C-alpha cells in the first residue's frame, strides 16, 4: 500500500478521464473510417474501441488508470493524424488471422500444449 | 489404440516409495498427434457424456487434493502411521505361507536390465543384455 | 595494466563530497569507481534539482547530456536503474547521475534542464515503459505504431509476439502472432567456477 | 499422411499436400492463400510465364510452395505433379474458348485426364470445380459442356468432391466488375431490364475456404456441395446497386438476347481476351438454381457473407475522385428478391 | 499549415526518415522527425550475445564509420578488463580511425552536394573512397563491416605491404580534396544554398548535446580526441578545425578541414608505427595464435573457451566516447560478471543532431531542410539502433 | 500525499503481453542444480524462474526446430525467492516455488578411512 | 544416397522438392576414403599426427600405437597406424 499519485488521486478521479477517452474516440472513429478508407463500419468501428476500452475493464488500481489513457491518448493522436497508416488500424480488427477454439475438446484435437 | 506420452513429455506427479511426491517438468512435447494421458481421459469422458469436472491441470492437481493428501504436496513424507491398528486386522487374518522359497525376480543384472516397457525398448539395453549373454 | 592517473581518482571524490554535501538531501550514494568515474546516486525526486545544480553551478558546469538510459533490474523492487551521463567542456569531466524508477512511479522530466533529453526520456518510455512528467511530447519513437509492450524491459521476448507479412486475401501487412523457422538456440553459457576475486 | 504439429499458422504443417491446377487465376489465388496459410504442401503447376506467378511465391512459407512446368496437350505433365500430392483440386476454367482450347477441353476433357491420373497416382481426395446451374442442357454451351464433364469426373475420380459455386465476386471479380466496367457503355443493357435474371454472388474467399475445408473434412467424399450465398438477387438491383457504390449512374436498357448474343459475338471475335462473349451474356441473363438439397457454405465451415459487406472493396477502384471516399452504410443497400 | 510527410523513400532524405512537415506556403513551420524506421533491435540483440559476437554489431550501428565505432566498444570492454592493446595495436587503431574520418567525410560532404544538385564531387571521391575501401578488404577482409579492431586489439597484423599504399594514397588524396573545394568551397552557389542555414548558437548547440562537428562549427572547441585522449591520438599532433559564424557553409568548410587534418595524422601514423604484437597477450582476453592452439594445450583449452563461452568481463559500468567521425559516440556498457553483457546503450551522435532539427530548421523552404539534414551526417542506423 | 492501495499490483494491463499467454503459461522459480558434469557450485547460487515448456516441431524444409511460443527461451534471473515471487504477481503469471535444496554437511577426515577397524 | 544416406522417401511429403532440380550428394564420399589410406607404418611406440603441415592440420596429439592388435587411429584424421 502507500502509493504515490499519478494524476488521480482516486479511481473515481481517474474514471473521469476514462469517460473523456471514450469520448474522444468515440467522435473519432467515424473520421478514421472516412480518412483511411478503412472497409469496416462506424457502428462496427466504434464497437471495437468498445471492446478495447472494456477489455481492460476489471482494473480497479488508480496508478494503472491513469497510464492506460496516457497510453490511448498517444494510440489517438497517432489515429487522429495519419501517423498510423490503415495496416496499422486494421489490426486492431485481426482480420486476417484465424480464430481459436476455446473448446478444450476443440483444443484437444488440434494443439498438444493448450 | 489412443498413444499417450511419458515422463520427459508431461507435467505429471508421481510418488517413490516412502509417499514423498514429486512432479515431472515437460522437457520435450509430446510426439505425433500422442497426447498427455490426463486429457485423452477427459476427452473421452465429454465424448462419452460423462464429463469429469478439471479441464486444466491445476484443477486436476485439486481433484487430486480431495481423494489424497500427498499429491499436491510435493517433497514431503508424511509423518504419522497407524502400525497398531495395522496389526490388529493383520492378526485377524489367517494365511499359509507355503515352503516355496521367496525369491526376487530380478536374481542377476541380466534380469535389471529390461523390465519397464521404456527399458524394453531401448537398444542401449539391448546392446547391455547381450553383453552379458 | 590500465594507466590510472590517480590525480583523478582524488580530485572527482573530492568533487563527490563537494556535491554530496550542497545537496545533502537527495544524494543518496557517491562514489568514484576504479574506473575513474563518479556516479552521484539521487533520490528519484532529486531528479530536477541535482541536474539544475550540475548544469548552472561555477565549480561544477556540466552542460551537456550525454546520455539518459534505464537498465531493468527486474529482481530490483524499483526495476528501472535511470541513467544520466553529462558531461563538462569546462572542466573536461564527466559525472553520471542515476536514479531508480518503478513501472508506474514516474520520473519527473529534465527537458527544462537539458532539451537533449526530449528525444531520450521518449526512448525510454518506449522502450521501458518509465513515465516522464512535466514531457512536451511522450510518445513512442523507436517502436512501431501499433507496438504493444515495452521492449527492452527483461521480460519482453527477444522475437516478440507479433510479425508482419503481406496477406494476398486482404492485400494488405497482417500481424500474426510470431512462429519462428529455428527458434533462437539459447545456448547456456556461465560457467560452474568462479574467478576468485583479485 | 503427414502428422499435424504446430500451433496452426505459417510455419507449422497440416499434412495436406495438394496439387491446384488453375492456382494462377482469380480464386486459384485464394484455393493457394488458405492452403499456403494452414501450412499444406502446395505444388502449383503453371504455363503462364515466371513473372506472373511471382504473386504466389509471397503467400506460404519456405518450401511450402513448388511451382511445376505444365502443359495440357501433354498427359505426362499431370502425371509428375500429382506423384507427390494427396489432395488435387481442379479450377481449369475459361470463358471464351480459345483457339487451341475449346470449352469441352478446358471443362470436360482436361479436368477428366487430372483426376485419372490422380487416382492412378492414389491421391485421397479429388475436388473437381464445375459451375453451379450447370445444367446438362443448360444454355451456354460452357454450363451445358461443365455439366457433360461432372459426369466424367465422377468415372475417374469417384466421389471426388465437386463444388458448384453461385455467381463468384471478389476483387478482380467478373461479376462485380464486369458489371461495373458496361460503363463504357453509357446506358446498360439488360434483358428484362435487367429484371427476370435472379442471381445469388458469393464472394471469392468464401468459396476458397469452403474448398479447402473440403479437402480436410470427411463428410465431402461423393458430395456435390454448390456454395451459393447469403441472398439472392434480381439482376437488376444488383447492376444498380454496383452503379450505386461505383457512383456511377445507371440507365438500364432493354436489349432483346437475339441482338445482345450477337454483341457478345463481337467481343468474342476480337483477339486478345474478349471483354465478353456470347457464351458469357447467356450466362449472365441465366438465373440462378433453387437451393435444391445440396449442402453449402456454412456446411463446409464458412458461413456465406453478404455482398454488401465486402462489395466496397471491390468496387472501390471503379469510382472517381471524391466519390473513392464514400462507405457502404451511408450508402443505400439493394433489396432483395428470393423468387 | 499544409502537412507533408517528407516521405522514407526521398531521394534527398539520408536513407528512410519521415519527416512529417507543416508547411506555410514553401516555409516549413514545423519539423517533427519520425524515427525507428532502422530500429531493429541492436541494443537488446547484444544482450543475449557474448562481447566477441557483439562486436560485429558495432560496425552496423553507423556503418559509414565502420570501424571508429568498434573502437568505443573495444575501449570500453577494454577498460572494464582493466587491459590495454599492444601498442603497435593502438596504432593501427588511430591509422584506420583516420581512413575512417576521411571515409566518413567524403560521404558526407559528396552525399550533401547529391541531395543539393551537385553530382560530380560524389563519383571523384567515391573513387577515392573505393581506394580506401580496399585497404580494410587488404586489411581485415571485409570491404566494409570488418571487425577488425577487437576489444584486445586488432585482429591480425598488418598485411605486408599495406602501410606503403596507405602512402601512395595519402601522398595524393590531398589534391582530390583540392579539386572539390574549387567546385564547392567557393561556387557562387553552393555558398548561397549553405551559408546562413541552420545557424546554432554555441550556448544551445552544448545545450541540446550535439557534441560533433556541429559544436565545433558554432565556434565551441571540443575534440574529444584532444580533450580526452584515447589509444594513442595524443602522441599524434592535430589541430581541430574550429568555426566561426556557425552554419551549413561553416561546418562544411570545418569537415573539409579534418580530412586535411586526418592525412596529418595518417601521415604520422605510417611514421611512427612501432614493431611489436597486435594483440594483448593475456590469453584470457585474446585468442591464442593457431599455431600455439595446435600445439600447447593450454593454448587449446583457452581457445576453445574464449570462442565458446567468452571473455568474463567483471561486473563493473563504464561510459567511454571517442570522437567518431559525426561527433562523440558512446558506449555505455553495464556488466555481470557473466561473458555476455547485461546493457549496452550506444550514444549516437545523430539522435541528438537530429532533435535540433527542429530548432534549427525554423522559418525555413523545404529545400533548406533538405541542406541541414546533409549537415548533420544522419545515418540512420546510430539514430535507430 | 500518498494514496492507499491493498490492490496487489498487478500491472498485466501495461506490460503487453497477448492475453493467451498471461493466463495459460506457468513459470517456475528454482534455483539451478548442479550438471553433475562439473563440480562448480557458481551456477547454483541465484534464483531463476522459467516459463513453462511449449510446441517444438521440425521444420519441414530444412529440419531445424520452429517453436510457437515466444515466452520459452525467457528466463529470468532474481537474487532472492521474494523479489521473483513478487514478479510473478503483477505480471499475473502462475508460480509454483521450488525451495532451495544445498547439500547437507559432510563430515570428512583423511584419518577416518585409515580405519582397519571400519 | 549422401553420407549419412538422406533418402526423402517414395511416400515422403519433401521428395516432391527435386522434381524437376537435382539432389546435392557427393562422390568420394569421405566413409571410404580413409579406409582407402595405408597403413602409416612406424617405429615408437607412440607417435604424432599434426594432420599434416603444422599450423595447417589438426591440433597435433601423440597415437600409441603400442598394441598391434590394433593400428591407433588419430581420432582427427582417422589415420591407422601399423605400429
Ligand atoms: N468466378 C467465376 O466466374 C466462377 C468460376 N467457376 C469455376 O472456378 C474455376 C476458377 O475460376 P477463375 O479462377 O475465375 O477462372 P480463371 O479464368 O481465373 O482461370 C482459372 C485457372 O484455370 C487456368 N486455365 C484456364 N484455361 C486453361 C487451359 N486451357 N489450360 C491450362 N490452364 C487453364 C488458368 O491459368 P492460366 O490463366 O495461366 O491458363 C487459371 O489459373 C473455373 O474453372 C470456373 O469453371 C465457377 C463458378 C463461377
Ligand atoms: C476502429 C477504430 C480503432 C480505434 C481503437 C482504439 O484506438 C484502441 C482502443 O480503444 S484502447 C482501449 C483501452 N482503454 C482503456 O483501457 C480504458 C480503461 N478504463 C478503465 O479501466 C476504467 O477506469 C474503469 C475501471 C471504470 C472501467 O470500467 P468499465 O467497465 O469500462 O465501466
Ligand atoms: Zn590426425
Amino acid at each position: 500500500t502507500s502509493v504515490k499519485p499519478i494524476f488521480s488521486r482516486d479511481l473515481n478521479e481517474a474514471k473521469r478521464r476514462v469517460r473523456e477517452l471514450y469520448r474522444a474516440w468515440y467522435r473519432e472513429v467515424p473520421n478514421t473510417v472516412h480518412l483511411m478508407q478503412l472497409d469496416i463500419t462506424v457502428k462496427q468501428g466504434r464497437d471495437k474501441v468498445r471492446e478495447m476500452f472494456m477489455k481492460n475493464a476489471h482494473v480497479t488500481d488508480p496508478r494503472v488508470v491513469d497510464l492506460l489513457v496516457i497510453k490511448g491518448k498517444m494510440e489517438l493522436q497517432e489515429t487522429i493524424k495519419v501517423w498510423k497508416q490503415r495496416t496499422h488500424v486494421m489490426r486492431f480488427f485481426h482480420e486476417t488471422e484465424t480464430p481459436r477454439p476455446k473448446d478444450f475438446l476443440s483444443k484437444f484435437y488440434m494443439g498438444h500444449d493448450p | 489404440i489412443l498413444p499417450g506420452a511419458a515422463y520427459t513429455e508431461k507435467s505429471a506427479t508421481y510418488v517413490n516409495t516412502e509417499g514423498r511426491a514429486q512432479q515431472t517438468k515437460v522437457a520435450v512435447t509430446p510426439p505425433g498427434l500422442a497426447r498427455e494421458d490426463w486429457k485423452i481421459i477427459r476427452a473421452l469422458s465429454e465424448i462419452a457424456g460423462i464429463t469429469l469436472p478439471y479441464d486444466t491441470l491445476d484443477q486436476v492437481r485439486n481433484r487430486l487434493e480431495e481423494v489424497s493428501p500427498n499429491l499436491v504436496r510435493y517433497d514431503d513424507i508424511e509423518e504419522t502411521n497407524y502400525f497398531q491398528q495395522a496389526s490388529e486386522l493383520a492378526k485377524l487374518v489367517n494365511q499359509e505361507v507355503l515352503a516355496d522359497p521367496l525369491v526376487p525376480p530380478q536374481l542377476t543384472i541380466k534380469d535389471f536390465y529390461m523390465t519397464d516397457s521404456i527399458s524394453r525398448a531401448s537398444q542401449t539395453m539391448a546392446k547391455c543384455v547381450k553383453a552379458v549373454t | 595494466v590500465r594507466p590510472r592517473s590517480d590525480v583523478t581518482h582524488k580530485q572527482l571524490s573530492a568533487f563527490g563530497e563537494y556535491v554530496a554535501e550542497i545537496l545533502p538531501k537527495y544524494v543518496q550514494q557517491v562514489q568514484v569507481s576504479c574506473l575513474d568515474e563518479l556516479e552521484i546516486c539521487i533520490h528519484p525526486d532529486g531528479v530536477i534539482p541535482t541536474l539544475t545544480f550540475l548544469r548552472d553551478h561555477t565549480n561544477a558546469q556540466f552542460k551537456s547530456l550525454a546520455d539518459l538510459t534505464a537498465v531493468d533490474v527486474p529482481t530490483r523492487q524499483n526495476r528501472f536503474e535511470i541513467v544520466y551521463n553529462l558531461l563538462s567542456l569546462r572542466f573536461n569531466s564527466r559525472i553520471r547521475v542515476k536514479t531508480y524508477a518503478d513501472e508506474l512511479t514516474p520520473i519527473d522530466s529534465i527537458v527544462s534542464v537539458h532539451i537533449a533529453a526530449n528525444w531520450y526520456e521518449r526512448e525510454v518510455w518506449d522502450m521501458f515503459g518509465v513515465f516522464f512528467f512535466n514531457h512536451p511530447d511522450l510518445r513512442r519513437i523507436l517502436t512501431d505504431y501499433g507496438f504493444e509492450g515495452h521492449p527492452f524491459r527483461k521480460d519482453f521476448p527477444l522475437t516478440g509476439y507479433v510479425e508482419l507479412r503481406y496477406d494476398d486475401e486482404v492485400k494488405r501487412v497482417v500481424a500474426e502472432p510470431v512462429e519462428l523457422a529455428q527458434e533462437f538456440r539459447k545456448f547456456d553459457l556461465n560457467s560452474p567456477w568462479e574467478a576468485f576475486p583479485a | 499422411a503427414v502428422i499435424p504439429h504446430g500451433k496452426g499458422g505459417r510455419s507449422s504443417v497440416s499434412g495436406v499436400v495438394a496439387t491446384v491446377f488453375g492456382a494462377t487465376g482469380f480464386l486459384g489465388r485464394y484455393v493457394v492463400n488458405h492452403l499456403g496459410r494452414m501450412g499444406s504442401q502446395v505444388i502449383i503447376p503453371y504455363r503462364c510465364d515466371v513473372y506472373d506467378i511471382m504473386h504466389l511465391r509471397l503467400m506460404g512459407d519456405l518450401g511450402q510452395l513448388t511451382f511445376l512446368e505444365w502443359d495440357a496437350r501433354d498427359k505426362d505433365s499431370i502425371r509428375k505433379a500429382v506423384q507427390h500430392s494427396n489432395v488435387v483440386i481442379n479450377l481449369i476454367g475459361r470463358e471464351w474458348e480459345t483457339r487451341n482450347f475449346d470449352f469441352e477441353d478446358v471443362f470436360v476433357n482436361i479436368p477428366r485426364a487430372i483426376a485419372q491420373a490422380s487416382k492412378e497416382a492414389g491421391v485421397e481426395r479429388f475436388i473437381h470445380v464445375s459451375h453451379l446451374n450447370a445444367s446438362m442442357k443448360s444454355s451456354s454451351k460452357s454450363l451445358r459442356s461443365k455439366a457433360v464433364g461432372e459426369k466424367e469426373v465422377r468415372s475417374v475420380f469417384p466421389e471426388a468432391i465437386i463444388i458448384r459455386p453461385s455467381d463468384i465476386f471478389g476483387r478482380e471479380d467478373r461479376f462485380l466488375n464486369h458489371f461495373a466496367n458496361y460503363r463504357w457503355f453509357l446506358a446498360v443493357p439488360l434483358v428484362s431490364l435487367g429484371f427476370k435474371t435472379v442471381k445469388q454472388p458469393v464472394y471469392v474467399a468464401d468459396v476458397s475456404k469452403g474448398i479447402v475445408n473440403a479437402t480436410k473434412d470427411p463428410d465431402a467424399v461423393g458430395k456435390t456441395f454448390a456454395f451459393t450465398g447469403p441472398n439472392r438477387y434480381l439482376l437488376f438491383h444488383l447492376v444498380k446497386y454496383i452503379f450505386g457504390m461505383t457512383h456511377r449512374t445507371f440507365i438500364p436498357y432493354p436489349l432483346p438476347l437475339f441482338v445482345y448474343s450477337w454483341i457478345g459475338k463481337l467481343f468474342g471475335l476480337s483477339p486478345f481476351e474478349p471483354w465478353t462473349t456470347k457464351d458469357k451474356v447467356e450466362r449472365i441473363h441465366i438465373s440462378d438454381v433453387m437451393p435444391t438439397d445440396l449442402p453449402g457454405l456454412e456446411d463446409l465451415g464458412v458461413q456465406p457473407t453478404p455482398l454488401e459487406l465486402k462489395s466496397i472493396e471491390v468496387l472501390r477502384r471503379h469510382r472517381t475522385y471524391r466519390w473513392l471516399s464514400s462507405e457502404i452504410e451511408e450508402t443505400k443497400p439493394a433489396k432483395t428478391v428470393n423468387y | 499549415n499544409m502537412t507533408l510527410n517528407f516521405g522514407p523513400q526521398h531521394p534527398a532524405a539520408h536513407g528512410v526518415l519521415r519527416l512529417v512537415l507543416e508547411l506555410s506556403g514553401e516555409m516549413v513551420r514545423k519539423c517533427d522527425p519520425h524515427i525507428g524506421l532502422l530500429h531493429r533491435g541492436t541494443e537488446k540483440l547484444i544482450e543475449y550475445k557474448t562481447y566477441l559476437q557483439a562486436l560485429p554489431y558495432f560496425d552496423r550501428l553507423d556503418y559509414v564509420s565502420m570501424m571508429c565505432n568498434e573502437q568505443a566498444y573495444s575501449i570500453a570492454v577494454e577498460k572494464l578488463l582493466n587491459i590495454q592493446p599492444p601498442p603497435r595495436a593502438q596504432w593501427i587503431r588511430v591509422l584506420f580511425g583516420e581512413i575512417t574520418r576521411i571515409l566518413n567525410h567524403i560521404m558526407a560532404v559528396t552525399t550533401h552536394a547529391l541531395d543539393i544538385g551537385a553530382m560530380t564531387p560524389f563519383f571523384w571521391m567515391f573513387e577515392e573512397r573505393e581506394k580506401m575501401f580496399e585497404f580494410y578488404e587488404r586489411v581485415s577482409g571485409a570491404r566494409m563491416h570488418a571487425a577488425y579492431i577487437r576489444p584486445g586489439g586488432v585482429h591480425q597484423d598488418l598485411p605486408l605491404g599495406l602501410l606503403d599504399d596507405i602512402y601512395e594514397f595519402s601522398k595524393n588524396f590531398s589534391l582530390r580534396i583540392d579539386e572539390v573545394e574549387e567546385m564547392l568551397t567557393n561556387n557562387r552557389i553552393w555558398r548561397n544554398r549553405t551559408v546562413d542555414i541552420g545557424v546554432v548558437t554555441a550556448e544551445d548547440a552544448l545545450n541540446y548535446g550535439f557534441s560533433g562537428v556541429m559544436l565545433r562549427g558554432s565556434g565551441i572547441q571540443w575534440d574529444l580526441r584532444k580533450t580526452q585522449p584515447y589509444d594513442v591520438y595524443d602522441q599524434v599532433e592535430f589541430d581541430v578545425p574550429i568555426g566561426s559564424r556557425g552554419d551549413c557553409y561553416d561546418r562544411y568548410l570545418c569537415r573539409v578541414e579534418e580530412m586535411r587534418q586526418s592525412l596529418r595524422i595518417i601521415e604520422q601514423c605510417l611514421n611512427k608505427m612501432p614493431p611489436g604484437e597486435i594483440k594483448v597477450d593475456d590469453a584470457k582476453v585474446s585468442p591464442p595464435k593457431r599455431a600455439e592452439m595446435k600445439t600447447s594445450m593450454e593454448s587449446l583449452i583457452h581457445h576453445f573457451k574464449l570462442y565458446t563461452e567468452g571473455y568474463q568481463v567483471p561486473p563493473g559500468a563504464t561510459y567511454t566516447a571517442i570522437e567518431a567521425p559525426k561527433g562523440e559516440f558512446g558506449v555505455y556498457l553495464v556488466s555481470d560478471g557473466s561473458s555476455r553483457p547485461y546493457r549496452c546503450k550506444i550514444k549516437a551522435p545523430g539522435f541528438a543532431h537530429l532533435a535540433g532539427l527542429d530548432k534549427m530548421s525554423k522559418g525555413h523552404m523545404l529545400a533548406d531542410v533538405v541542406a541541414i539534414i546533409g549537415t548533420q551526417d544522419i545515418v540512420f542506423g546510430e539514430i535507430d539502433r | 500525499q500518498l494514496i492507499t492501495v491493498d490492490e496487489k499490483l498487478d500491472i498485466t494491463t501495461l506490460t503487453g503481453v497477448p492475453e493467451e499467454h498471461i493466463k495459460t503459461r506457468k513459470v517456475r522459480i528454482f534455483v539451478p542444480a548442479r550438471n553433475n558434469m562439473q563440480s562448480g557450485v557458481n551456477n547454483t547460487k541465484k534464483w531463476k524462474m522459467e516459463f513453462d515448456t511449449r510446441e517444438r516441431w521440425e521444420n519441414p524444409l530444412m529440419g531445424w526446430a520452429s517453436t510457437a511460443d515466444p515466452l520459452s527461451n525467457m528466463v529470468l534471473t532474481f537474487s532472492a525467492k521474494e523479489d521473483a515471487i513478487a514478479f510473478a504477481e503483477k505480471n499475473g503469471w502462475s508460480y509454483d516455488v521450488e525451495e532451495k535444496k544445498v547439500p547437507k554437511p559432510k563430515s570428512k577426515s583423511y584419518g577416518a578411512n585409515f580405519s582397519w577397524n571400519k | 544416397i549422401t553420407h549419412t544416406g538422406q533418402v526423402y522417401d517414395e511416400k515422403d511429403y519433401r521428395r516432391v522438392r527435386f522434381v524437376d532440380r537435382q539432389k546435392e550428394v557427393n562422390e568420394n564420399f569421405a566413409i571410404d576414403l580413409i579406409a582407402q589410406q595405408p597403413v602409416n607404418e612406424v617405429e615408437h611406440r607412440i607417435i604424432a599426427c599434426d594432420g599434416g603441415g603444422g599450423a595447417l592440420g589438426h591440433p597435433k596429439v601423440y597415437i600409441n600405437l603400442d598394441k598391434e592388435t590394433k593400428t591407433g587411429t588419430c581420432g582427427y584424421c582417422g589415420l591407422q597406424f601399423k605400429q
